[PDB]
């Protein structure tokens, strides 16, 4: 809205021819939408997006807890835990699975036991950079190749 | 002797920067207009809330000697005198269109001085003060401290004369000890409902054996009479005493004991409103997903009727909704009726998001979407290059994902489109789920007004109904709000202001105000407090009826007359109130200096009185 | 036009569950938008899109027709 409302005064002012272009009005609201953005003191973001029916217990938040990798600044590698199948009409994540694969850089696919593993087979038939692994089905058929 | 012309303008609530109550929302939009007219003049002062204040004042220095004008200054001087004495605060903007000037008292700050004053209380006002309600102990520390500020500022500043308004009971305690230390502000005390009002219209009657309660009583059945005599000392002590509307002066008059000197009505910024086919489509899809496999009506021939705002089962008129809906369901089929009216009720609830089963049929109608999409632009491509290379277009490809599509779309012998979107956190005991089973409102196909519960806030993002709530309501036909208690009813004004009609009541304080200003303009006033509970109740199936057959021309008109009636509610109408109010309290407080500048003694028994 | 057409009436037929699906109305446009594409007999497709203002004299027009593109 900001914006815009600059353009339109940056061409009237032109096309009429013959600094603060953002009027009081516009750095209230500014201001306000910067501070709703602060989270309250030593907050970290989740690991997690969803309630957990069963938080203490779960193998996945039990495993990144105790690897303790919370998100906190210094931290390189970030962790999201997203324990839902997506889909485009969602409030956090608006993609369909094929839609959020192709947005990624790299799928990591570390299986113990698959058969085939469908996942990281079509994974790259979508061009996606992939880690499999040679005890899995599509690992060892792409080793032979 | 000080200036009236040029006046000081202070408006004290607990809401100040912290969505508490409604009256935040009356505060922060009529910012704009009274900022307009005072500028720096005017502060809101109120509790600082150390939760969220962060998120919504632009914290300022206000020691710099810019940080005031110097006729300003008493204020200035007046805020270090008590941080002196140990009181801590916040000065800054309040982050709302109009950037208020804000003065924000640390309660904690304070507390020491709490006992000194439960008890100065109760000897200047007889004032009780259990220390076990947290709630009043909050609103004497805010009291003692407001009036204490107002001393000083009396005093340190003599060039201005002094206005300052208190919003309900919870900011009214600095108002006896005005009056009774007599500080030289002129007060005003607005009540924007009373608390025997609230609480007796809590159980299932009200505006007719009201004035005839044993309200010392009453209050102590509740546990409330220290509160209940913290709002009558407020209103008493007050220089001029009102209400946010007509009803309300009339439950206040007799449980306060003071007749208002006038009505201080709730406008709104209307420019922060202001497409009906546009948004209707929206509901269409939605409409379809949820009576997939049994979508059996025309959507050209269906009306949407909605109610919306805080779950409050009786005092809605939830109840006298679903009801004369049932009634509406009878009288269409008898009438054998061509029409079908899809009722929303937007309150939210305990749940736990979305049902499953409405997941499905948004989702497989998504898909025939796509479907349908994807086949029609493939006609396309080959009845074109027919055309352009000159000299069943279906492949069966295309009949085959068209069948599947089609077929998943076929719902459970025997099964209804659900009356609800959600999880119910408490299906059992659902004040509305259990009022539209008594009524057997349960969406099969015989039915001719539908019914979708939805108990859960509108956001643009969802699954189910993608539309933020300002969007819903355009796109619909006719709001209903057959409210029982309601000071004033924000939902059915701004419904009016989208330019959609709306059906409200006379008790509600928006219905009383509207009331006289008939239902040619798109408001139609359910009468509660004259006929009984039955015959009101046929009354809104009348109005509902007549609705229902309003022609293309006779709906279109009426839709463009309520959206004209629109700049009646802007605060640079209502606004003029507050106006009417201050003044009166000038002309109170300085009988004298009040004729030299009007040229007369006007009159001061009420607001309108004087002008 | 006429495939939006027919998209809303495969649509509406399938939403409500429980073979020429242009109608006549939609026939007749088509009809016209086809012919008038039809060229006088024996007209070529132009080998240039603009009025010359020297047609004869023009090196590249001339270059052209000398090798009878
Ligand atoms: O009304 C006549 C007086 O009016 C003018 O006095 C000033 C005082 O000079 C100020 O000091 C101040 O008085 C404040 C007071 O400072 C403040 O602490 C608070 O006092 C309360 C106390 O909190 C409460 O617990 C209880 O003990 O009652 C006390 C008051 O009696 O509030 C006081 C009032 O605002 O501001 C006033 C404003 O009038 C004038 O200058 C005096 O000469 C004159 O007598
Ligand atoms: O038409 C077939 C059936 O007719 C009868 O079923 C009725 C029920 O008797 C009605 O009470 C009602 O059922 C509602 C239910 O009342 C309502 O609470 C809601 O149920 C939600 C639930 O709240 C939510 O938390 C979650 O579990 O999803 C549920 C829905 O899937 O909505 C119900 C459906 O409207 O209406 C039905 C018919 O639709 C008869 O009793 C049945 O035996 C018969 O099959």
């Amino acid at each position: 809205e900001v914006t815009t409302s600059i353009g339109k005064r940056i061409f009237d002012h032109a096309i009429r021819y013959p600094g603060e272009l953002l009027k009081s009005s516009d750095k209230v609201m500014l201001k306000r939408r910067i501070l709703a953005l602060r989270r309250p003191e030593g907050q970290l973001p989740p690991i997690v997006t969803h309630n957990m029916v069963d938080d203490a217990n779960d193998l996945i938040l039990n495993k990144i807890r105790q690897v303790q990798l919370f998100n906190s600044p210094s931290d390189r590698v970030k962790m999201i835990f997203h324990p839902e199948f997506l889909n485009a009409n969602n409030p956090i994540l608006g993609l369909d699975y094929d839609e959020f694969v192709r947005g990624c850089h790299l799928g990591v696919f570390p299986s113990y036991y698959e058969p085939w593993g469908y996942t990281p087979a079509e994974c790259t038939v979508m061009g996606v950079p992939s880690i499999t692994t040679n005890v899995s089905g599509f690992g060892s058929y792409m080793e032979d190749l | 002797s000080r200036d009236l012309q040029n006046h000081l303008l202070f408006e004290t609530a607990t809401e100040v920067a912290n969505r508490v109550g409604g009256i935040y929302s009356v505060l922060k939009s009529k910012a704009p207009i009274t900022v307009a007219q005072y500028k720096d003049h005017y502060h809101l002062i109120g509790p600082l809330n150390k939760a969220t204040y962060q998120n919504e004042v632009d914290i300022l220095d206000w020691k710099k000697p810019e940080a005031f004008s110097d006729e300003m200054r008493p204020v200035q001087h007046a805020l270090q005198t008590m941080e002196s004495r140990g009181v801590h605060f916040v000065y800054g903007r309040w982050l709302i269109e109009g950037a208020p000037k804000v003065i924000l008292f640390d309660l904690d700050s304070v507390r020491g001085y709490s006992n000194e004053w439960k008890g100065d209380l109760w000897s200047l006002v007889g004032i009780p003060s259990p220390e076990n309600d947290f709630e009043t102990n909050d609103a004497i520390l805010l009291g003692y401290t407001v009036a204490w500020f107002l001393g000083e500022v009396a005093h340190l500043d003599s060039q201005h004369a002094i206005v300052a308004h208190f919003h309900e009971w919870l900011a009214g305690v600095a108002l006896p000890l005005c009056r009774k230390r007599r500080i030289d502000v002129v007060t005003i005390f607005t009540t924007h409902a009373t608390l025997l009002g609230r609480y007796l219209c809590a159980s299932g009657d009200f505006y007719n054996c009201l004035e005839s309660v044993d309200v010392d009583h009453e209050a102590g059945r509740f546990g409330i009479y220290h509160r209940y005599c913290i709002e009558r000392a407020a209103a008493h002590s007050a220089d001029v005493f009102t209400t946010v509307s007509q009803i309300t002066a009339f439950e206040a008059e007799h449980l306060l004991k003071r007749k208002p000197d006038g009505i201080l009505p709730n406008g709104l910024n209307v420019i922060k409103f202001q497409l009906h086919a546009l948004k209707k489509e929206k509901i269409n899809d939605f409409v379809r997903g949820h009576f997939h496999g049994c979508f059996d009506f025309d959507l050209d021939n269906t009306l949407y009727f909605f109610i919306a705002g805080r779950y409050e089962y009786k005092n809605k008129g939830a109840d006298m909704f679903i009801e004369a809906l049932a009634r509406l369901n009878y009288r269409l089929k008898v009438s054998g009726s061509k029409k079908t009216v899809v009722a929303f009720i937007v309150m939210p609830a305990k749940n736990n998001s979305f049902t499953v089963e409405a997941l499905k049929g948004q989702a497989e109608v998504r898909a025939l979407e796509n479907t349908v999409h994807e086949v029609t632009t493939s006609i396309g491509k080959r009845i074109f290059d027919h055309a352009i290379r000159y000299p069943e277009l279906l492949k069966s490809s295309d009949k085959v994902m068209l069948k599947r599509r089609i077929l998943a779309l076929r719902r459970p012998e025997g099964q209804l489109p659900p009356i609800v979107t959600h999880n119910m956190v408490d299906d059992a005991n659902d004040l509305i789920l259990n009022k539209i089973r008594q009524v057997q409102l349960f969406n099969s196909p015989s039915d001719r007004v539908k019914m979708i519960f939805h108990p859960e806030f509108l956001n643009a993002n969802n699954p189910i109904l993608g539309l933020d709530y300002d969007e819903f309501v355009r796109g619909c036909h006719l709001g209903v709000f057959p409210s029982y208690y309601e000071p004033w009813g924000y939902t059915p004004a701004e419904c009016t202001v989208m330019g959609v009609p709306s059906i409200t009541t006379n008790v509600s304080g928006f219905g009383s105000y509207m009331e006289d200003l008939a239902k040619d303009y798109g408001i139609y006033i359910v009468d509660r407090r004259f006929k009984a509970p039955d015959e009101s109740v046929e009354q809104l199936v009348d109005y509902m009826e007549e609705f229902v057959k309003k022609t293309a021309a006779q709906a279109i008109n009426q839709r463009n007359r309520t959206e004209r009636l629109s700049d009646l509610l802007d605060w640079k109408r209502m606004g003029l109130e507050y106006v009417k109010a201050r003044q009166l309290a000038l002309r109170r407080g300085y009988p004298d200096q009040f004729r030299e500048l009007v040229g007369e003694e006007l009159n001061d028994s009420n607001m309108d009185a004087l002008a």
